[PDB]
């Protein structure tokens, strides 16, 4: 019933500029004083900025000048404007709302939007389908996609358990990323199973249907 | 610029036991004039935001379990886990909100350690499509096992790999295998095998095939 949704992350080259957007529903927006927290690739959490019930802003030193924190009570939105990005700043960005009608405690949390800062080039991904008596398994591969992240679903997400999606792996600016899925032999290819994948901001959206490798040579 | 310190770095528990978390602080988060400790604990289930577990170093946030208690004061604080479940397989963190900048600790990973399990494998040739662009990459899949301590494998000039963090359900791990190659070099050989070596696997576990083109 308290929802915080981030928007607009992604990739910038160094010295670039991003305006993040956290969109709140489900409470008296002006009554609480909000903030932003980022999480380093090394998984380390960093406070960033905070903005009082009355627009008193507060930043961590590493970002002073670059980053400006700004709330619009009208539309229940919060912004982090991020100019002049350093390579450090590559991380996951969460807004937070206050615990109570009080200080900047990180009561509630958005889901997080990611900001990647290389110079590297936006590249859409490839999808390569892994096709091979108890239980068969099949997988889906994403060789070469940048920047991170992507969203792998199975049968438009209808496939719950038996998935083991793996962390991506950057080598030479292209992330490689697998996923595994298992059903009784009685299931595939009895019933169609498709890898669904989205890559944002390349604005691509792919679905590669898992089909059997057939014997055809010449 | 208060510096938080969480110890130890790693851990190993089992469902039912007790768990003690340690936050050292570089200053007192206790303010004489309201006798309040300005300190808070977090749990961040992997792939998610963190949640507020504990604040004012003791007060449970609403909907926090009873099996969580926060104690301590001033500079040396402590997080209490009565019965560790596996719904508690995650990391944990502490912050201070006395002054700016707000500060977090180095976190603590509790790796649950329940039972040695049996790694299910599955080996997968390159796809009739990947070859068609340039390249090819077998994959084998370890699934639903403990411990995380199992490496796997005969020319190994460039692969990639990927682990899951522990399943919050069955306390397992699982592994990927990007056995990348040149397309045409993939025909220069025929017989293609991955092999595992577990803690319960003295005699290893193998899955294999021959290049379906001979």
């Amino acid at each position: 019933e308290v929802q915080l949704q981030e928007s607009g992350g992604g990739l910038v080259k160094p010295g670039g500029s991003l305006k993040l957007s956290c969109a709140a529903s489900g409470f008296t927006f002006s009554t609480y004083a909000m903030s932003w927290v980022r999480q380093t690739p090394e998984k380390r959490l960093e406070w960033v900025a905070s903005i009082s019930t009355g627009d008193n802003t507060y930043y961590t030193d590493s970002v002073r000048g670059r980053f400006t924190i700004s709330r619009d009570n009208a539309r229940n939105i919060l912004y982090l404007q991020m100019s002049s990005l350093r390579s450090e700043d590559t991380a996951m960005y969460f807004c937070t709302r206050g615990r109570g009608d009080r200080g900047d405690l990180f009561g509630y949390w958005g889901q997080g939007t990611l900001v990647t800062v290389s110079s590297a080039k936006t590249t859409a991904p490839s999808v390569y389908p892994l096709a091979p008596g108890s239980s068969v398994t099949l997988g889906c591969l994403v060789k070469g996609y940048f920047p991170e992240p992507v969203t792998l679903t199975w049968n438009s997400g209808s496939l719950s358990s038996g998935v083991h999606t793996f962390p991506a792996v950057l080598q030479s600016d292209l992330y490689t990323l697998s996923s595994s899925v298992t059903v009784t032999s009685s299931t595939w290819p009895s019933q169609s199973i498709t890898c669904n994948v989205a890559h944002p901001a390349s604005s691509t959206k792919v679905d590669k249907k898992i089909e059997p490798r057939g014997p055809t040579i010449k | 610029d208060i510096v938080m310190s969480q110890s130890p770095s790693s851990l190993a528990v089992s469902v039912g036991e007790k768990v003690t978390m340690s936050c050292k602080s570089s200053q007192s988060l206790l303010y004489r004039g309201n006798q309040m400790n300005y300190l808070a604990w977090y749990q961040q289930k992997p792939g998610q935001s963190p949640k507020l577990l504990i604040y004012w170093a003791s007060t449970r946030e609403s909907g926090v379990p009873d099996r969580f208690t926060g104690s301590g004061s001033g500079t040396e604080f402590t997080l209490t886990i009565s019965s560790v479940k596996a719904e508690d397989l995650t990391v944990y963190y502490c912050q201070q909100y006395y002054t700016y900048p707000r500060t977090f600790g180095g976190g603590t990973k509790l790796e649950i350690k329940r039972a040695d399990a049996a790694p299910t494998v599955s080996i997968f040739p390159p796809s009739s499509e990947q070859l068609t662009s340039g390249g090819a990459s077998v994959v084998c899949f370890l699934n639903n096992f403990y411990p995380k301590d199992i490496n796997v494998k005969e020319r190994q000039n460039g692969v990639l790999n990927s682990w899951t963090d522990q399943d919050s359900k069955d306390s397992t791990y699982s592994m990927s295998s990007t056995l990348t190659l040149t397309k045409d070099e993939y025909e220069r050989h025929n017989s293609y095998t991955c092999e595992a070596t577990h803690k319960t696997s003295t005699s290893p576990i193998v899955k294999s095939f021959n290049r379906g083109e001979c």
